[PDB]
């Protein structure tokens, strides 16, 4: 798994990849860890898929049963103080990373990240899963904020493409919606149009010369991919 | 026979008199309530009507919300009315959790009907004083459409649907005007600017007064967009000239 989510000038892009995957076998590579809480916020979802998915829906029936009372719209701040209340109080029984980003209109674009050990902190671009540890050198490389809400879309897939051409755990789709004072828009491109991958990256074109011919001399000539030569 | 009226206990011809003394608490404010349905839409007319002067007009309502897709009206006694509006927001919530899909507005008014029952049956609780009119549209089925719906729970618990209701003061005279309107046409078949024309004069013939827009108040649900919310006070004045006309 692979989350992450940037903010911009309007509001946030999340993005996320798409596989569940049981220690070594992926069963499902479908997956949607972009969970809705209302309609402007929303949280990436790692860790536990079932530890996850019952906080998710706690905190939207929480979430949804607050809105009717008070009659306007749900502050980004609320939510992300009703996952760290769970968090902290279930830290010992399940593991769950979560991302809560959105938009409110007093606030603009907010992102929370919320580790395993429960603690909530509001970032500019936030990282999370088990595939996140290859994009802390290339947020700090590659990164300028300010982007665009055109640019960020394009950024944050080129990030997460980034991140499961190493990891293992992580692969599929890349899901991704940008949530703002407009509709929320969606996005999925998939594996065979994603913008990076190392098998079509040209440096690793050439094999490694590991099976040398049986030869005069230790000049290294590349592998022996025929019986006769 | 010492009391015979006093908490609840049979009377010696059969009837509650604390459900009978409940009901008048409902006509003892002295508004009015008139709902009815189209053929795609749903109307919830009420008096909103404030006698002070000094009084911040935006805050005294009848029209809540239970939950996105489901409106009412609490006609009675109004601090009883914010009480069972949190009984049903509650009823609603516990049914998303427990059951994973938006609660059918005939059986949100059956859950609430039994919560009117345990109360005039145990001796020491006293009855909600108001009418409830939830008002929503509902999932058909063999086909997936919407369909207009009407429920009314008293305060003894008969819940029921409707095609046009009433309630509040003189809410005889206004069921008269109902029925003898339901006497020419068919009510199902009626557009949404039809059907406002009607409970709006339903409202004028109980009152007889020919109220102006800013005393009511009327929330609506229509096929195109199921949730509820509250007309503008523009659009009453379209429609309370046609009455006129
Ligand atoms: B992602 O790989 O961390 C994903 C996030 C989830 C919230 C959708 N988790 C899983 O793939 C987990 C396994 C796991 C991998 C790495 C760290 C933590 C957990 N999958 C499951 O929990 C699972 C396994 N088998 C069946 C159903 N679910």
């Amino acid at each position: 798994t692979t989350i992450l989510a940037v903010s911009y000038n309007g509001g946030v892009v999340l993005a996320a990849d798409s596989r569940t995957s049981s220690g070594t076998y992926v069963v499902n590579r479908a997956s949607n860890k972009l969970t809705k809480l209302t309609k402007k916020i929303y949280c990436c979802r790692s860790g536990s898929a079932a530890d996850t998915q019952a906080l998710a829906e706690r905190v939207s029936n929480y979430l949804g049963s607050y809105q009717t009372d008070i009659g306007a719209g749900v502050n980004v701040a609320t939510a992300a103080n009703l996952f760290q209340k769970m968090c902290y109080m279930n830290r010992w029984n399940i593991s769950a990373g979560i991302i809560v980003a959105g938009y409110d209109p007093i606030n603009g674009g907010s992102v929370y990240s919320i580790p395993s050990g429960g603690s909530c902190v509001k970032l500019d671009y936030a990282l999370g899963g088990s595939g996140s540890i290859f994009l802390y050198s290339f947020f700090d490389a590659n990164y300028k904020p300010g982007m665009s809400k055109s640019e960020c879309v394009a950024f944050c897939q080129r990030a997460v493409a980034h991140a499961y051409s190493r990891d293992g755990s992580s692969g599929g789709l890349i899901r991704t919606i940008t949530l703002d004072a407009d509709e929320p828009e969606d996005q999925t491109i998939p594996w065979n149009r994603s913008p990076y991958c190392m098998e079509k990256d040209p440096k690793y074109v050439t094999q490694a010369t590991q099976n040398q011919p049986f030869s005069s001399s230790a000049k290294i000539t590349g592998n022996r991919m025929s019986s006769t030569g | 026979a010492g009391f015979d009226k006093y908490i609840t206990v049979f009377s010696p011809e059969g009837s509650l008199y604390q459900v009978e003394y409940a009901f008048k608490a409902v006509t003892y404010p002295g508004l009015l309530t008139v709902a009815i349905r189209c053929k795609d839409a749903v109307l919830v007319v009420t008096q909103h009507l404030i006698p002070d002067r000094l009084m911040r007009p935006d805050s005294v309502t009848a029209l809540y919300e239970v939950t996105p897709n489901i409106g009412c009206c609490m006609t009675g006694r109004a601090p009883d009315g914010r009480a069972l509006v949190q009984r049903a927001r509650e009823e609603a919530s516990d049914y998303q959790y427990r059951y994973g899909v938006e609660i059918p507005i005939a059986v949100l008014a059956k859950r609430m009907g039994d919560k009117a029952q345990v109360r005039t049956q145990q001796a020491g609780l006293r009855p909600m004083g108001v009418v409830s009119t939830f008002i929503g549209m509902d999932q058909s089925d063999q086909d997936g459409s919407l369909k207009p719906q009407i429920y009314t729970v008293d305060p003894a618990g008969w819940t029921g649907g409707h095609i046009a209701c009433a309630a509040g003061k003189k809410q005889v005279e206004a069921m008269a005007f109902l029925e003898k309107r339901q006497k020419s046409t068919e009510l199902d078949a009626l557009t949404q600017k039809e059907a406002a024309m009607i409970a709006l004069a339903a409202l004028q013939s109980a009152i007889g007064t020919a109220v102006k827009a800013k005393e009511v108040e009327v929330g609506r649900c229509t096929a195109a967009n199921p949730a509820f919310q509250r007309v503008p006070n523009s659009e009453v004045e379209e429609w309370l000239t046609a009455v006129a006309e």
